[PDB]
């Protein structure tokens, strides 16, 4: 493609996690440069990373405006060095992404256990709450402020001298368990999305230990 | 970590993995079972992909596994918190942030420019009409 | 317009109307006090050019309120490039006869810069089509102005639907999914689009595979490549003569 003066992109792919939203794409610039649309379903379309060499995009500033509408992007390619030579009708040549809705398809990320307390028979097992990119006004919101009852919590726990494993599950960031005294136990926690047909789940937390 | 004679003892998760760091043989002795060691292991061994430092401009960073994610303060964006909301000044980027008419200049700020029938105002970007019946307004629906 | 609803009178103050020995014969853009831009295709059958007459500040087809403006049309200009029943080039400029008078329900829609134009009017999802043409393909004509809101697509986005037709002087915009479309008779009709609180020339109502089919779009002239060739024409010393050839670009 030597008498080509661009070539469009490819293998547009959404990295989204805890609303963290970046857009990749193929192929590494190569005596061209890149820019990024997006737009909700029904919006105007908005440029970003403006005649990069990068083969990313973050786009999270712009999803986090409305994580429950649908979101399509597309990838400009402008010929290096003379970005404004792009034929007759203005239009360079570009691909387009998959649409992306972020409430539904932001992975949740790795969770952590921020706590345990026992007393005799009983432990609580606390998760921590953490940061989303999703803002209101000056603030980070949580995962659970975004999703509300929409978000659960599961438990992978087990008792060191035993080959049995055992599962709770909770609506909050926290489980009341049974034990059994005089034993150690250990802890793994996963956020899933009840409602979601895909990334229902995140990977399991580091183990914590009694 | 092993140290002469340590590994007389029965093995501690605190000891051996917290307080020093173990070697996945070591945590093997603590959990016993090869998928409770794995579950360990995969979060202990995979290391905090923060410690380089990825976030600039005063983001925050939170380390994931084999991957990290910037929060960054408001005026910044990308990755690592490498973009300025403001370092494109550029009429492709929202149209310059002019009203109307946008020119780039080499060597210069872009300039924000009316239509005939308006006028640019102090502030550099709007623009108000300077006749009666200007083009591309509605006067039934502003009055 | 198929799938619209009225323009309220004055909402759509730069809607005019051409007509042929009293007959409607197709819509036009007012851009200022003597010119309007239309669509060359207009005129293709045209005989009775003493007889073209383009109407301002019009709504309502049955009555006159007073509010109407009729001039004669002194002179239609089409590019050199343009050539009857092939869509390419669908656009026309008409001298009027004697300037119309600005008021609440007459005002030109703003000729934007063709960087403008390109660059942030042509990322404007939804713009504003008008006309009194056919309210279903083949069916009646419309007797108040009619207006729909279309989105816009970029060319690739349209090639499938119009295989290799689709030049640079035109764009595609409309609904695949059918059922809301300009249609014909809206033709010369203006494609106008909001920025930042003006509207702006961007379209001519030009052509389409029938109106509002599945899988299709209206197709547009794209203004933005003759804004130079229509500025340079209003600037121009006049020349002789009712339907004239300019050249393009
Ligand atoms: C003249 C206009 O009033 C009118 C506008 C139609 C807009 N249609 C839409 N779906 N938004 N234009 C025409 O009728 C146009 C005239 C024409 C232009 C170029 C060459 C020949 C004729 N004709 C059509 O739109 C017409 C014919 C056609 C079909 C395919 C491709 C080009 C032209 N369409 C018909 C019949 O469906
Ligand atoms: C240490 O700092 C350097 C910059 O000086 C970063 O390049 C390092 O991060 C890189 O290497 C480790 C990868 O884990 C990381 O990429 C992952 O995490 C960030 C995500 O955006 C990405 O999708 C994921 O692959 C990479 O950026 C940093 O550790
Ligand atoms: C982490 O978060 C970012 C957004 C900044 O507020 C930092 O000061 C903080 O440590
Ligand atoms: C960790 N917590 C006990 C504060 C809930
Ligand atoms: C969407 N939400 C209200 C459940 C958070
Ligand atoms: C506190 N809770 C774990 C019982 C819900
Ligand atoms: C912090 N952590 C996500 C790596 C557990
Ligand atoms: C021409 N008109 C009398 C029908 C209005
Ligand atoms: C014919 N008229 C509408 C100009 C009065
Ligand atoms: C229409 N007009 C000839 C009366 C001006
Ligand atoms: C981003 N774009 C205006 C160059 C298409
Ligand atoms: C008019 N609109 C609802 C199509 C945007
Ligand atoms: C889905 N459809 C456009 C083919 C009707
Ligand atoms: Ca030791
Ligand atoms: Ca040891
Ligand atoms: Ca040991
Ligand atoms: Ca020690
Ligand atoms: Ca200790
Ligand atoms: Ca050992
Ligand atoms: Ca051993
Ligand atoms: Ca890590
Ligand atoms: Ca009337």
């Amino acid at each position: 493609s030597g008498t080509t003066n661009t070539v469009a992109a490819y293998n547009l792919t959404w990295k989204s996690t805890n609303f963290k939203t970046i857009l990749e794409w193929e192929p590494k610039p190569v005596n061209q440069v890149y820019t990024v649309q997006i737009s909700t379903k029904s919006g105007d379309w908005k440029s970003k990373c403006f005649y990069t060499t990068d083969t990313e995009c973050d786009l999270t500033d712009e999803i986090v405006k409305d994580v429950k509408q649908t979101y399509l992007a597309r990838v400009f390619s402008y010929p290096a060095g003379n970005v404004e030579s792009t034929g007759s009708a203005g239009e360079p040549l570009y691909e387009n992404s998959p649409e992306f809705t972020p409430y539904l398809e932001t992975n949740l990320g790795q969770p952590t256990i921020q706590s345990f307390e026992q007393v005799g028979t009983k432990v609580n097992v606390t998760v921590e709450d953490e940061r989303t990119l999703v803002r209101r006004n000056n603030t980070f919101l949580s995962l659970r402020d975004v999703f509300g009852k929409d978000l659960i919590y599961t438990l992978y726990y087990w008792k060191s001298s035993s080959s049995g494993k055992k599962t709770a599950k909770t609506n909050t960031n926290e489980f009341l368990i049974d034990v059994d005294k005089g034993e150690n136990y250990c802890f793994s926690v996963q956020a899933v999305i009840p409602s979601r047909t895909v990334n229902r789940k995140s990977t399991d937390s580091p183990v914590e230990c009694m | 970590a092993n140290a002469f004679l340590e590994e007389l003892r029965p093995g501690s998760l605190e000891r051996e993995c917290k307080e020093e760091q173990c070697s996945f043989e070591e945590a093997r002795e603590i959990f016993k079972d090869a998928e409770r060691t794995k579950l360990f292991w995969i979060s202990y061994s995979d290391g905090d992909q923060c410690a380089s430092s990825p976030c600039q401009n005063g983001g925050s960073c939170k380390d994931q596994l084999q991957s990290y994610i910037c929060f960054c303060l408001p005026a910044f964006e990308g990755r690592n918190c490498e973009t300025h909301k403001d370092d494109q000044l550029i009429c492709v980027n929202e149209n310059g942030g002019c009203e109307q008419y946008c020119s780039d200049h080499t060597g210069t700020k872009r300039s924000c420019r009316c239509h005939e029938g308006y006028s640019l105002l102090a502030d550099g970007v709007s623009c108000t009409p300077t006749v009666e019946y200007p083009c591309g307004k509605i006067p039934i629906l502003e009055k | 317009i198929v799938g619209g609803k009225v323009c309220p009178k004055g909402e759509c103050p730069w809607q005019v109307l051409l007509l042929v020995n009293g007959a409607q014969l197709c819509g036009g853009t007012l851009i200022n006090t003597i010119w309007v831009v239309s669509a060359a295709h207009c005129f293709d059958k045209i005989k009775n050019w003493r007889n073209l007459i383009a109407v301002l500040g019009e709504h309502d087809l049955s009555e006159h309120d007073g509010d109407e403006q009729s001039r004669r049309v002194a002179q239609v200009i089409i590019p050199s490039t343009y050539v009857p029943g092939t869509t390419n080039h669908d656009i026309a400029l008409l001298r009027l006869h004697q300037p119309v008078v600005l008021t609440d329900h007459v005002v030109p829609l703003c000729l934007p810069e063709r960087t403008f134009s390109e660059r942030t009017l042509a990322f404007v999802r939804f713009s504003l089509v008008s006309g009194w043409g056919q309210l279903l393909d083949r069916g009646a004509t419309a007797l108040e102005l009619m207006v729909l809101n279309v989105p816009r697509v970029m060319t690739q986005d349209c090639e499938a639907s119009y295989p290799g037709k689709i030049t640079e002087y035109m764009f595609c915009a409309g609904y695949s999914d059918g059922s809301k479309d300009s249609c014909k008779g809206d033709s010369g009709g203006p494609h106008a689009t909001h920025y930042r609180g003006t509207w702006y020339l961007t379209g001519i109502v030009s052509w389409g595979q029938g109106c509002a089919t599945v899988g299709h779009f209206g197709v547009y002239t794209r203004v933005s490549q003759y804004i130079e060739w229509l500025q340079k024409l209003m600037r121009s010393e006049p020349r002789p003569g009712v339907l004239l050839r300019a050249p393009f670009p």
